[PDB]
């Protein structure tokens, strides 16, 4: 799933 | 370590809501003993917490009231708590109570002077924690008690943003009523309108528009309309296209991206809508026969069947009945509109490859997957 | 909404108990009954004032609705958590799921059904065990909550408690004589879930309670599930069982060593050869009846290499990872069976690694074999 600290789907955060 | 066992028993009584047992354990103990028992950070189930923190996270209002009124517990002691799967570091009792939705505990802590704008390690506030859940009552209570609505987190995400992404229309409208900046930008440049467009929250989009939220291009080169088109949010695209302050090429790009995305989305596949939006965009390119808006089609690539994107309405009509051609056209258009930016454009490619594999077209599946892995650098 | 029922529901949801009581003053009994029985749909949830108060944890509103107005407890609705959407949930189920102990006490003490079933056939006890709230679990069990009522997949409270990793609730359920040998729809037991997730102490507690070893629907045992998931601690701890024969022990060791080779977030190249060589030396201990491995024919996607049959071959490939990767893949394909779901993804991962390194034909043959396996 995506990281809850940033809701941008186009970012690349380490979950 | 004999007092350590009593500290563990105190933590257990606090965590399970045995306020009488906790009162019996703490009664007439020395001040140093009280401080040691109530400040002992117990580790359990992946959480690190003091009796107050675990009582607030579990919602034991009687235990919280006892600890606050009769034992002078530090209202700002932090710990580590686990909510479902995720973990939060540097969380106070108030933050835990706000995230879990314990209104009585939130009141008890705020009334005893708990720092309402405390920030965790990711710079999350109790207001943000309550906005995630969508608890409008807790959001109101915090905002009224001087909770700063403008404090962002690690990635400059706002309470308005998180509420808009999760679909909490009432919370979004309340925050906008409390003078929250609707044009705040995340670390990447995305806005609450960007977040609401991807999630298809049509009412939140309408509300943000009513409060005059600006359309902005984030660091990924995308408008809220462009984000809605990529995510197959047909209703959001229809709504944003009714906003007059969008140019003709933007409208055509949105229509083309929406139609192309409808063809390779795992959960939103619709070939009819694919052709519908693609043909609408093509028709709108060919209005004034003098001034046709010609499209600069990319050179062909082998993974997409060496096909070239349709340049004219007749070429688009030729492939109306060719389902594979429409799938490939969707992939081509998505690469043309999105490939110039830093966007992981590979999920629909992987889906098309897997669909080909389930129909025994392993060669085309491998071509698609190879091109997808190639696009990631 | 803007009706009287709208304001009633709003006050009940926002915890404003005085406002609710004032809105219900000097009204008839049937009017109050109708107003408090209305199901309101907002925020993605359709619920009654009692249900929304229980979900939000407003204990004062719940006590008012129970003691004074005598609201029915059997009313069900649809509640929405951040992850899922649940139909046919009573106020007690919502309170158990959201972790509101006082509301649970209030509803149970007022005669709410402690064993009410969701459309998923989930009791509130299962919700409390999913959450990991030992207090609510103990309270419900001590008030005649049926420990043996599973969901629509025959997933008991012990299974979800062991999968989620809450050791204390597992200990409590086991001490409450919960059947450890329950099998889900897919034939899996609680020990399978405990091994898959890698919870060491839960596996210890299950072994302490004489958890019967058994195969699942895919044919896997807890040893095999642990070895496939690279949970080496679970394998080493579980191998100390009495019914563990030598054949299955060597099988689990080799499967663990092989799975260590092409798992993305478990890629421990050293442990691959460690466990492979350990299992080989265990095969070659007694030289009178060496339990020799019935190897499989070579495959072109693996470079035509055959699995190592004696220690010399293993120590020959020791310093060749490419070969060790292929060895792990072939050992997995031999042990798990040709037709198993969790066989293709390490092949595809190794192919993707080769594609990134520009070894295109190697990637292509690996992916062809993987797609044929799919
Ligand atoms: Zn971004
Ligand atoms: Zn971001
Ligand atoms: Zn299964
Ligand atoms: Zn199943």
């Amino acid at each position: 799933t995506r990281t809850p600290n940033c809701n941008c789907k186009y970012c690349s955060h380490p979950v | 370590s004999s007092m350590e066992g009593l500290a563990g028993y105190v933590y257990k009584a606090a965590s399970e809501g045995k306020v009488l047992t906790l009162a019996a354990l703490l009664l007439n103990r020395s001040e140093s003993d009280i401080r040691y028992l109530l400040g002992y950070v117990s580790q359990q189930g992946g959480q690190r917490s003091t009796p107050l923190i675990i009582a607030a996270r579990n919602g034991h209002a009687k235990v919280v009231r006892l600890l606050l009124e009769h034992y002078r517990v530090q209202t700002q002691q932090t710990g580590t708590v686990r909510f479902d799967g995720y973990v939060i570091d540097g969380a106070t009792a108030l933050w835990c109570a706000a995230g879990a939705g314990h209104f009585e505990v939130v009141k008890l802590l705020v009334s005893h002077g708990a720092n309402v704008n405390h920030t965790t390690v990711t710079n999350s506030t109790p207001l943000r924690a309550a906005c995630f859940d969508g608890r409008l009552d807790i959001v109101k209570y915090l905002v009224e008690n001087n909770a700063n609505i403008s404090i962002a987190n690690k990635y400059d995400n706002t309470c308005l943003m998180i509420a808009a992404y999760k679909g909490h229309t009432d919370v979004v409208r309340y925050l906008l009523e409390q003078r929250a900046d609707p044009n705040a930008k995340a670390h990447c440049g995305a806005t609450a309108l960007h977040f609401a467009a991807e999630a298809g929250h049509i009412d939140i989009v309408k509300e943000l528009i009513k409060w005059r939220a600006a359309i902005v291009v984030n660091g990924h080169g995308m408008t809220p309309l462009k984000v809605a088109a990529e995510s197959c949010k047909a209703d959001v695209v229809e709504l944003l296209l009714s906003h007059a302050d969008c140019d003709r090429r933007s409208r055509i790009e949105a229509l083309e991206l929406l139609g192309a995305s409808f063809a390779n989305d795992r959960e939103n596949y619709d070939i009819m809508k694919t052709y519908h939006y693609l043909y609408l965009a093509m028709l709108e390119r060919f209005q004034d026969g003098d001034n046709i808006l010609e499209k600069e089609v990319l050179p062909p690539i082998h993974a997409y069947g060496n096909r070239t994107e349709c340049r004219n309405p007749q070429e688009l009509e030729a492939i109306r009945q060719d389902r594979d051609a429409l799938h490939m056209e969707g992939l081509i258009v998505r690469e043309r509109i999105l490939g110039a930016d830093n966007i992981d454009v590979s999920h629909p490619i992987i889906y098309r490859g897997a669909v080909y594999a389930d129909n025994m077209e392993f060669e085309q599946c491998i071509k698609l997957w190879l091109h997808a892995l190639h696009l990631r650098q």
